[PDB]
C-alpha cells in the first residue's frame, strides 16, 4: 500500500492521461463525464466515478489509492453523481476503440514459457499480433492515433482514439471486431476450415 | 464463362463500409482504404424487400381506417383470396 500510495504521489503522469482524455488542452465534457472505476485490494470495485481537472484527479486517485483504474466511455452526464439520476439516464456516448490481447490463446504454440510467463521468445506471437492489427486499422480503416499499452503481464491493449472511432456505435465496433477477428473458433483439435 | 461475360458487364459502387458492414461481415464485398465494393443487385433487392415489408406493415396498420370505403372492399377481398354438335 505504501509504495502504491507513493507511486500515485510521485510517478504517475496524471497530466498526461488527463490531456490525452480530454483530446484538448483545456477540460471539457469528455473528461467530467467520463466514467471511471478503481479497483482496490480488499477486492472493492467502484464505478462511475469522474474528475473535473487533474488536481482533482490527483486528489481522488491519491486518496482512494486503487491497485489499479480502468477508463469508461464518456456519458451525457457526470457520472458521478449517478445517484442523482435515473437508471435510463446515463448514455453512454464515445469510447476509445479498443482491443485485448493476451498470451493466453497462444500456450498451445509456445514451449518457451508453460502457464502465466513471458519472455521475448513468445512476445513474437503478440509482436505479430500487433503487426497485424495495426496493419488492418491503417490500411482498411484508416485510423491514425492508436498506441498500444502492455496489460502489465503478458498482453498488450490497444487504444484507437481517432474521433471516427470513438463515436462508433456498439454495431459497428462488433462489425470491426469480427472483421479482424478471423479465428474465430480458438480450439486446436479442429480444423479451421477457413 | 458465362460469370465472367456476367461480371463484365456488371457494375459496381463505391461505398463506406460503415453502410455495408453487414455484407463485410461475411466477405460478400471487396474493400480497399475504407471504401465497400458491391453483387450491387442483391443489395438493392434486400433493401427494397426490407423497406417494402416495413410499408406493407404500415399500410395494415392505417387499413381500418381505409375498411369505410364500398367501392374498394370487394375489390380488395377479390384480388387477395384469388391467390388461392
Amino acid at each position: 500500500s505504501s509504495d502504491m500510495e507513493y507511486y500515485y504521489k510521485s510517478l504517475y503522469p496524471f497530466k498526461h492521461i488527463f490531456n490525452w482524455l480530454n483530446h484538448s488542452p483545456k477540460p471539457s465534457r469528455d473528461m467530467i463525464n467520463r466514467e471511471f472505476a478503481m479497483a482496490f485490494r480488499s477486492g472493492a470495485y467502484k464505478r462511475y466515478n469522474s474528475f473535473n481537472s487533474v488536481q482533482d484527479f490527483k486528489a481522488q486517485i491519491e486518496k482512494a489509492n486503487p491497485d489499479r483504474f480502468e477508463i469508461g466511455a464518456i456519458y451525457n452526464k457526470p457520472p458521478r453523481e449517478r445517484d442523482t439520476l435515473l437508471k435510463s439516464e446515463l448514455k453512454a456516448l464515445e469510447k476509445e476503440l479498443v482491443f485485448d490481447i493476451d498470451m493466453d490463446d497462444y500456450d498451445a504454440f509456445r514451449t518457451c514459457c508453460s502457464g502465466a510467463q513471458v519472455c521475448s521468445k513468445c512476445w513474437k506471437f503478440i509482436s505479430l499480433a500487433m503487426k497485424i492489427t495495426n496493419t488492418a486499422l491503417r490500411e482498411d480503416f484508416g485510423y491514425k492515433d492508436f498506441i498500444w499499452v502492455f496489460s502489465g503481464r503478458r498482453g498488450a491493449h490497444c487504444w484507437v482514439s481517432d474521433k471516427r472511432a470513438r463515436a462508433l456505435t456498439d454495431v459497428q465496433r462488433r462489425n470491426v471486431l469480427d472483421y479482424v477477428n478471423v479465428i474465430r473458433d480458438r480450439n486446436t483439435d479442429k480444423r479451421l476450415a477457413l | 464463362h458465362q460469370r465472367k461475360q456476367y461480371f463484365q458487364q456488371e457494375k459496381f459502387i463505391k461505398l463506406p463500409f460503415e453502410n455495408v458492414i453487414e455484407l463485410v461481415g461475411n466477405r460478400l464485398v471487396f474493400l480497399k482504404d475504407g471504401y465497400a465494393y458491391l453483387q450491387q443487385l442483391n443489395l438493392l433487392s434486400n433493401e427494397f424487400a426490407s423497406k417494402l415489408n416495413q410499408e406493407l406493415i404500415k399500410t395494415y396498420q392505417y387499413l381500418p381506417r381505409l375498411n369505410e370505403d364500398d367501392r374498394l372492399l370487394p375489390i380488395l377481398n377479390h384480388l387477395s383470396s384469388g391467390y388461392t354438335d
